[PDB]
């Protein structure tokens, strides 16, 4: 297990890591998260007691380095950063291990929810999307923009997510219009899997990604990836069967995992009506349809 | 955006634009079989692609043979359009090309973007107006061309015959409109209208009588008391 240290913690914030979250005082004695498990990215976000519009954080590997936070009070947030001095930072987390200053990452032995959202999420994946070559780390906040939505602007504070446009040439092939446009099986399997992610588990790791994104920092252009990331494969009649059930998995635990009160701003009702019931695949996705009857009806 | 009444004089701006109708592509007839089942049997329809500046009519006839083994033909109809549009403006002259196609029907917006992906300035709109152009194929000379294709065809009219000689375009749009909601509304009252005086024939080269300036004056509120009288008719007013 791994250690993420924090100098200290001079402002009251809402932490998060990974799916839990909990409240720091201003000044309180917090130095940091233990008993994170390794296997698995992870996420540190932040939300400022006197400033919930500073919604932010870092996704990292703790087999990628040592990582610890501090307060930036020039900036005024919580920063990641590497230390390289080994015995440094294992002097360090232990001073704080031994005073029980730190956070217990809270994993229940039987809880295999963060696995499940993030099965395919690979942190050199995350640092093509989040372009910040210099860290091992990757930082995210609310208010950045993708690709796309700048198409439609700091370059380098964007998200890089694969451009996906139903009614554009890389979608339609000439002479084919009425079939790609309403069958997106070409757009699907010959330009996103074939070309663009080379297999199902990249484009499952962006679509995981960006729903996380989505959930954890309230970013709006990540939600937007989410969606199109589902609607492209819904809309294509012809997809490998272990991607569709493969999808059901991962649709069924995020929908599991969504705050029940953030439906309003993380579900698109079209998106979702169409693919659960007017699409190619609407008869596919059996535990993904029957949690969202049951936790979301009036959606549908 | 959308084409409404209040840009109205934009149809008669510079800027060249098409009017895209596709309500005649797809035309059955609805029958009993031997079997008391219903089938329909389609027949010949055309594609109304009109300059409402100029009166350049682009008539594309739609042969029945185009939906022979083909299924969802409602849905068929509107991709068949978008393509046949598409080809047209790929046959134009550079200068010749639309910058706007305005689409009567809301739902070949998709069809028409998706096939002429190729033109991103080319604005595809809807429009809010409400176009009698189904009653093209009140208009003799139309329908007599469509009905005896053997074989897809275009063919080109002026669907105001010389009337830009006298008055402008968008008078004989108003005149084109009132004439084709007046064949919507009651076609055998309004053939009777235009063709009642023997004295006034269509050319040759025409698709309606060659009125005087004052015959059309006395015509167009015949037209708009047909209108007026079948509308009391309808709702009992
Ligand atoms: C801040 C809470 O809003 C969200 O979490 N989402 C993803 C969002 C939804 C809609 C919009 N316009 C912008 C963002």
């Amino acid at each position: 297990m791994n250690t993420v240290p924090f100098t200290s913690a001079p402002i009251e914030v809402t932490i998060g890591i990974d799916q839990y979250s909990f409240n720091v005082k201003e000044n309180q004695p917090f130095h940091g998260i233990k008993d994170i498990p390794i296997g698995h990215v992870h996420v540190i976000h932040f939300q400022h007691a006197d400033n919930s519009s500073m919604r932010y954080g870092y996704w990292f590997d703790c087999r990628m380095g040592n990582f610890y936070i501090q307060y930036d009070p020039k900036d005024g947030l919580y920063k990641m950063m590497e230390e390289r001095d080994g015995a440094k930072f294992e002097n360090i987390v232990h001073n704080f291990k031994e005073r029980q200053m730190m956070v217990s990452y809270p994993k229940i032995d039987e809880d295999d929810t963060w696995y499940n959202l993030t099965e395919f999420v690979q942190m050199d994946k995350i640092r093509k999307i989040v372009r910040k070559d210099e860290n091992q780390f990757s930082y995210v906040d609310s208010s950045m923009t993708t690709v796309q939505e700048n198409e439609l602007s700091d370059p380098a504070h964007s998200l890089n997510y694969t451009v996906i446009n139903f009614k554009s040439r890389e979608a339609i092939r000439p002479g084919h219009e009425m079939e790609d446009f309403l069958d997106k099986s070409y757009y699907l399997n010959t330009v996103m899997l074939q070309g663009i992610f080379k297999n199902s588990s990249n484009y499952f790791g962006e679509l995981q990604f960006a729903f996380l994104n989505a959930m954890f920092f309230g970013n709006y252009g990540s939600s937007l990836q989410w969606h199109a990331m589902i609607e492209l494969i819904c809309s294509s009649a012809t997809v490998p069967k272990h991607m569709l059930d493969k999808l059901d998995e991962i649709l069924y635990y995020q929908i599991k995992t969504l705050p029940e009160q953030y439906s309003d701003i993380l579900l698109n009702e079209r998106v979702w009506n169409i693919c659960l019931y007017s699409s190619f695949q609407k008869n596919s996705l059996h535990n993904t349809e029957k949690i969202m009857e049951n936790k979301y009806p009036e959606l549908l | 955006g959308a084409m409404n009444s209040s840009n109205y004089a934009e149809l008669f701006n510079n800027d060249i634009k098409l009017f895209v109708d596709d309500t005649n592509v797809y035309r059955v007839t609805v029958h009993k079989t031997f079997e008391g089942n219903v089938a329909t049997k389609a027949i010949n329809g055309c594609i109304f692609t009109l300059n409402p500046k100029t009166g350049h009519l682009f008539l594309k006839i739609i042969h029945t043979s185009v939906w022979a083994g083909q299924k969802r033909l409602s849905q068929l109809a509107k991709w068949k359009t978008a393509e046949e549009v598409s080809a047209l403006v790929r046959s134009l002259p550079k200068e010749e090309q639309p910058k706007q196609i305005i689409v009567t029907r809301k739902a070949m917006l998709d069809p028409l973007e998706v096939h002429m992906l190729d033109f991103p300035n080319i604005a595809i709109r809807p429009t809010e107006l409400r176009l009698p152009f189904s009653a093209a194929m009140s208009i003799d000379k139309l329908s007599d061309v469509v009905m005896k294709a053997t074989e897809p065809q275009m063919v080109l009219f002026n669907i105001y015959d010389d009337w830009l000689d006298r008055i402008s375009s968008y008078t004989a749009f108003s005149r084109l409109t009132l004439l084709l909601r007046a064949l919507k509304t009651n076609e055998e009252s309004a053939k009777m209208i235009l063709l009642s005086d023997p004295t006034i024939t269509i050319k040759s080269y025409h698709l309606w009588p060659s009125f005087t300036d004052e015959q059309w004056i006395t015509i167009e509120s015949q037209m708009r008391d047909l209108i007026l009288t079948e509308y009391g008719r309808k709702y009992n007013v």
